[PDB]
RNA sequence: UAACCGUAGGGGAACCUGCGGUUGGAUCA
RNA sequence: CUUGAGUCUCGUAGAGGGGGGUAGAAUUCCAGGUGUAGCGGUGAAAUGCGUAGAGAUCUGGAGGAAUACCGGUGGCGAAGGCGGCCCCCUGGACGAAGACUGACGCUCAGGUGCGAAAGCGUGGGGAGCAAACAGGAUUAGAUACCCUGGUAGUCCACGCCGUAAACGAUGUCGACUUGGAGGUUGUGCCCUUGAGGCGUGGCUUCCGGAGCUAACGCGUUAAGUCGACCGCCUGGGGAGUAC
């Protein structure tokens, strides 16, 4: 619904992005083209995933970009990103302009998929960008910080104001890029353990994790990793959510 | 609101009890409350009763 | 078969909904109404001459025993704290006493906040 | 507040002469018994704070009292804060 | 007035739902009026008068 | 002393033992430098409310005037006592005497 | 979805929700 | 010296405060009786609850929160705020004959203390309501409004936090300056023969004159005419932010 009209903007994100012929790049939500039609001049194929049925035909008819895309009329929530990387060969160069309803599900779903994604350039609400970057001790840290960097080294790239889509948003978007970890930082057993372990934690973020994982992890094993019970959820390190996963799995 | 009467007729005397509670102090309730909406909307339409 | 003679009738008049029960004297249930059942539902029902056809459905069911005589309990506001008690007056029973027994607290429990559009 | 047995009574110990309750010497002793005898009432409830405005009140209007007699008669001062345990 | 066991001039101050009359069809000179009232509640306990009437 | 005004009512199945804890009352009062300038036996009577079940119950009145002290003795012996169904007690508000 | 202030929690983003206060709220509430 | 300020006496009204009791209505829940296929909810719906018997109805019990009517254009408080009835401890306001002290007063940077709600700590409590959260619906989407649930919290004690459109958006104290209608409370007086009538104080609504005001409007409770002391402002953004 937002479409993005700011050419400034429209050409800082796609020289952030640099996409570089042989690369195989995905769009969710081409829309009007902002973004396909200067990436894809730059490609000689390009994939596309597009629900609207009228901007898909829109596509199909671009003199330049027609002969280039392959689109998919479906919904990017359970589209088969593996498959799709099988496809082309190699692991998939992913972008788009996510409607801030789905972004959250729809990076856990491209997550999953770990190995088969290069990389990843979204636009999304900027206090979700903040979030998933941000650090221990700090207000923006929470389970999507952890579970965002447990499969990703997270790059904050633009912030864009309102006032750069058709219609404008009603809060500041930015752009982030998710590159999935070529050697992965803290390996974990099972991540259903470690985002059920987050869970907890951040459930009760104004807890003590003495108190939010007590039902979890006791006071002696916390203090045998080298956790202080004392802390909180969000002063608690990537490594160290990642170190009770493997703890609760090695032992339950 | 109490009724009786001798000579069987479903006259009324109903709505005499009907001006002291009633579907009022009811609907009074019904919804939320009030707090400062009251006192205030109380204290205005008390403004009102003057011409 | 019991032949209660002469039994209370409450009448819970609601918004959503209208139900009367005739039941007996102590307050047993002797044979209720309602107008959800009454063929038409939905929210078609509430209005008046909707239950007047719900309560009166009794004189169906507690017609069994041989009701010549009895009082009304109308409780709650909403369509159907006349039009019961009128359908009944016609039904053919009686009347001992109309009284009013919805529920008026002392500003005991904090109602709902709800509705806000 | 006071009772009358009390008041009427203390007014007959201070006063430099009879029924003089306006005198120095008496009003501002008359407001040591109702400071001191509050100070057990405030001793419990404590929270009850309305009261202790009042309490102050007539405890900086005794010192306003007290600066007086200074500046009108100095023995008189010295005079009437030991018969009173004063000063503390 | 100002007591309860004359209960005789209070049922007046009432209605068949117990309910003590408002001032306005009263005019009790206002001082009064918070007197009857005050009256009509603690003499309720003494079961003198009703504070229902359904019950 | 301050004056006063009690009223107590005791169960409807016990108005036996009214007379006798009139004498009690009293008596304390009475031993207890205070005065009574009122009293009166109401007896059985129907209640606006079953209050403490039953519909009936005995009355009495006092408005006596003994120090505070002695009658803040009586709450006590009061509660305690299963026959009074209800205790109310008022302040002073000056001698009240005959009428009621 | 009257708005705003405080305070709290939550959410791509304006902002949503709860509690209290305000009129700097329209229509006869 | 006595008119300012204060003391004494005797009255008056008050949801002023702190403590402890206690009552009745309603909700929810537990148990049991009657009775039977719907209930609940919405704009509709759906989630949800129902044949393991709900809802309705009636009997008994447990528990917590708040006190209809009176209740008002009302009252009390420095402010914030404060509503059932009873007792205990306690503050202030006002009137009147008076009696007494004799300028002992006004203001007040710094200082001390009090502070809605939300929030915090320890320990209690927990009916209803309800951030979070979970379902159902709406919608292009709906991390909302609506619906079914629901945790903190709301309640108590004790300690902390000190903010609010903490607003009359109008600092405290005092003296002057046309009027009208009303409210609430004290007192004097009048065939007090009365509901009542005439004054004389306190607090308070609405209209409004002179004047003041940029206008709106304020108008003896002034934003009018003056005096004493204090706080504060000096273009918008950046910013009540950074350090």
């Amino acid at each position: 619904q937002n479409f993005l009209n700011d050419q400034f903007v429209i050409d800082s994100i796609v020289s952030a992005i640099n996409p570089q012929k042989g690369q195989a790049m995905v769009e969710i939500g081409p829309g009007l083209a902002a973004l396909t039609e200067p990436v894809g001049e730059r490609l000689d194929q390009l994939t596309v995933i597009e629900l609207d049925r009228d901007l898909a035909a829109r596509l199909q008819t671009h003199p330049f970009l027609g002969p280039k895309l392959t689109i998919y009329q479906q919904d990017a929530m359970t589209f088969n990103f593996g498959e799709l990387a099988e496809k082309m060969g190699q692991p998939l160069r992913v972008f788009g302009n996510l409607p801030y309803n789905i972004s959250t599900p729809l990076m856990f779903h491209l997550f999953s998929y770990t190995d088969a994604i290069a990389d990843m350039h979204f636009m999304l609400q900027k206090e979700v960008v903040n979030r998933l970057v941000a650090g221990p001790n700090s207000k923006a840290y929470g389970r999507l910080s952890v579970m965002a960097q447990y499969y990703c080294n997270v790059i904050p790239v633009l912030e864009v104001p309102p006032s750069a889509f058709t219609p404008p948003p009603k809060v500041d978007s930015a752009v982030v890029r998710l590159v999935p970890h070529a050697t992965m930082p803290h390996p974990v057993k099972d991540v259903r353990v470690l985002s059920r372990i987050t869970t907890e934690a951040f459930n009760q973020r104004r807890k003590t994790i003495r108190n939010s994982l007590g039902n979890l992890f006791s006071v002696e094993v916390l203090t045998g990793m080298g956790i202080d019970p004392a802390m909180r959820a969000e002063n608690i390190s990537v490594a160290q959510y990642c170190q009770m996963a493997n703890y609760l799995a090695e032992n339950a | 609101i109490k009724v009786r009467e001798n000579e069987p007729f479903d006259v009324a005397l109903r709505r005499f009890k009907r001006s002291c509670e009633k579907a009022g102090v009811l609907a009074e309730v019904r919804r939320r409350e009030f707090y400062e909406k009251p006192t205030t909307e109380r204290k205005r339409a008390k403004a009102s009763a003057v011409k | 078969r019991k032949q209660v003679s002469d039994g209370v009738a409450h009448i819970h008049a609601s918004f959503n909904n209208t139900i009367v029960t005739i039941t007996d004297r102590q307050g047993n249930a002797l044979g209720w109404a309602t107008a959800g059942g009454s063929g038409f539902r939905g929210s078609r029902k509430s209005t008046p001459f909707a239950a007047q056809v719900a309560a009166e459905r009794c004189a169906d069911a507690v017609k069994e025993y041989g009701i010549k005589n009895l009082e009304v309990m109308v409780k709650g506001p909403g369509p159907g704290r006349e039009s019961t008690i009128r359908a009944l007056n016609a039904a053919g029973f009686r009347i001992t006493n109309i009284t009013d027994v919805t529920p008026i607290p002392h500003n005991g429990c904090r109602p709902p906040k709800k509705r806000r559009v | 507040s006071l009772s009358t047995e009390a008041t009427a009574k203390i007014v007959s110990e201070f006063g430099r002469d009879a029924n003089d309750t306006g005198s120095t010497e008496v009003q501002v002793a008359l407001l040591t018994a109702q400071i001191n005898h509050l100070q057990g009432h405030f001793a419990e409830h404590k929270k009850d704070h309305h009261s202790r405005r009042g309490l102050l009140r007539m405890v900086s209007q005794r010192r306003k009292l007290l600066d007086y007699l200074k500046r009108k008669d100095v023995a008189r001062y010295t005079r009437l804060i030991e018969r009173l345990g004063l000063r503390r | 007035e100002i007591d309860y066991k004359d209960i005789a001039t209070l049922k007046n101050y009432i209605t068949e739902s117990g309910k003590i009359v408002p001032s306005r069809i009263t005019g009790t000179r206002a001082k009064y009026q918070r007197q009857l009232a005050r009256a009509i509640k603690r003499a309720r306990y003494l079961s003198l008068l009703p504070y229902t009437d359904r019950h | 002393m301050r004056h006063y005004e009690i009223v107590f009512m005791v169960h409807p199945d016990q108005s036996e033992q009214v007379p006798g804890m009139i004498e009690r009352y009293t008596a304390a009062i009475t031993g207890a430098e205070g005065k009574i300038h009122r009293l009166e036996d109401w007896g059985r009577r129907q209640l606006a409310y079953p209050i403490n079940k039953l519909h009936k119950a005995h009355y009495v009145l006092m408005n006596v005037e003994a120090p505070q002290e002695v009658i803040d003795e009586l709450e006590t012996t009061f509660r305690f006592n299963d026959a009074v169904i209800r205790s109310m007690v008022m302040r002073t508000k000056h001698a009240v005497t005959e009428a009621s």
